[PDB]
């Protein structure tokens, strides 16, 4: 979004934007999670982003990371066209849907 | 698909329990016919910053009689991590019409209980 | 310490980053509400350890209660004991992790 304008004095304007450095541990399929952790796990996120919208960013990133190797994944049992249609849960180490420096990405919600 | 309501979190040794009549969450778009169902204890196991699996505080979710993960259970069925609640005048009938909550289309209602109801030691606000 | 950012035209801004923490007290059901109203809101340097923060919350409790110590002793509450107990801060999952909402207790959580 828009940098916040904070004003001092007669005419000074400070523009401030806030970000969280998010590192995702992927937990989608153990046989490929480590490539995901290496390729598309670092993000810089605006502190006001809704997590279900950040989720969509992460989703698009694993599909974009995985299209090139889609044919090595079908033998494994992994269909990206069904992965691309699935719900990505993002949550912190306490299982809360809250931006955090470290988050988990899973196909199954934290409460079970 | 999820609970229509948010969860009660157990921070003490003692499971969720309610006196007869007490415990059904407040929601309009319900006649007194519908004030019956169960709470189901969820398990939340997440790995910590130290890499070890953590057992996080249990969350209890209400579902209407005949809905959700234990829609098959009859009211009063004795089973671990399930407790039953009914407001007087509720009817022993599946609440199919109220169904479950779809998280895309609807945010979960905050669970509030009519003031005066008893919560076990270990459950906070 | 506040970070100094220096701009053109000899303009310097000091910036400091915090987390809003609200405490729900669970020390003694009889006074928990006044603790909630009077010393529950905190502004905490980002990255602060939960242990250091507990000392801070513990101090605020004593500070808040001492001007009414004489009214607590009839309730069975000796602020000199309170003054020297361990205070437990934990989040909505029972984790000793700084968070926007935490609980304060004399006994470790579940």
């Amino acid at each position: 979004m828009a940098p916040t304008k904070v004003t001092f004095g007669d005419d000074t304007v400070i523009e401030v934007q806030g970000y969280k450095s998010v590192n995702i541990t992927f937990e989608l399929d153990e046989r490929i999670d480590k490539v995901l952790n290496e390729k598309c796990s670092a993000y810089t996120v605006e502190l006001g982003t809704e997590v279900n919208e950040f989720a969509c960013v992460v989703a698009d990133a694993v599909i974009k990371t995985l299209q090139p190797v889609s044919e090595l994944l079908t033998p494994l049992g992994i269909d990206l066209d069904e992965w691309s249609m699935a719900t990505y849960y993002l949550f912190d180490e306490s299982g809360e849907f809250k931006l955090a420096s470290h988050m988990y990405c899973s196909f199954y919600p934290p409460d079970e | 698909t999820a609970s229509w309501f948010t969860a009660l979190t157990q921070h003490g040794k003692e499971d969720l329990k309610f006196p007869r009549g007490q415990g059904v969450p407040i929601n309009t778009n319900s006649s007194p016919d519908d004030q019956i169902g169960y709470y189901r204890r969820a398990t939340r196991r997440i790995r910590g910053g130290d890499g070890k699996m953590k057992d996080l505080s249990p969350r209890w979710y209400f579902y209407y009689l005949g809905t959700g993960p234990e829609a098959g259970l009859p009211y009063g069925a004795n089973k671990d991590g399930i407790i039953w609640v009914a407001t007087e005048g509720a009817l022993n009938t599946p609440k199919d019409h109220i169904g479950t909550r779809n998280p895309a289309n609807n945010a979960a209602i905050v669970l509030q209980l009519p003031q005066g109801t008893t919560l076990p030691k270990g459950f906070y606000a």
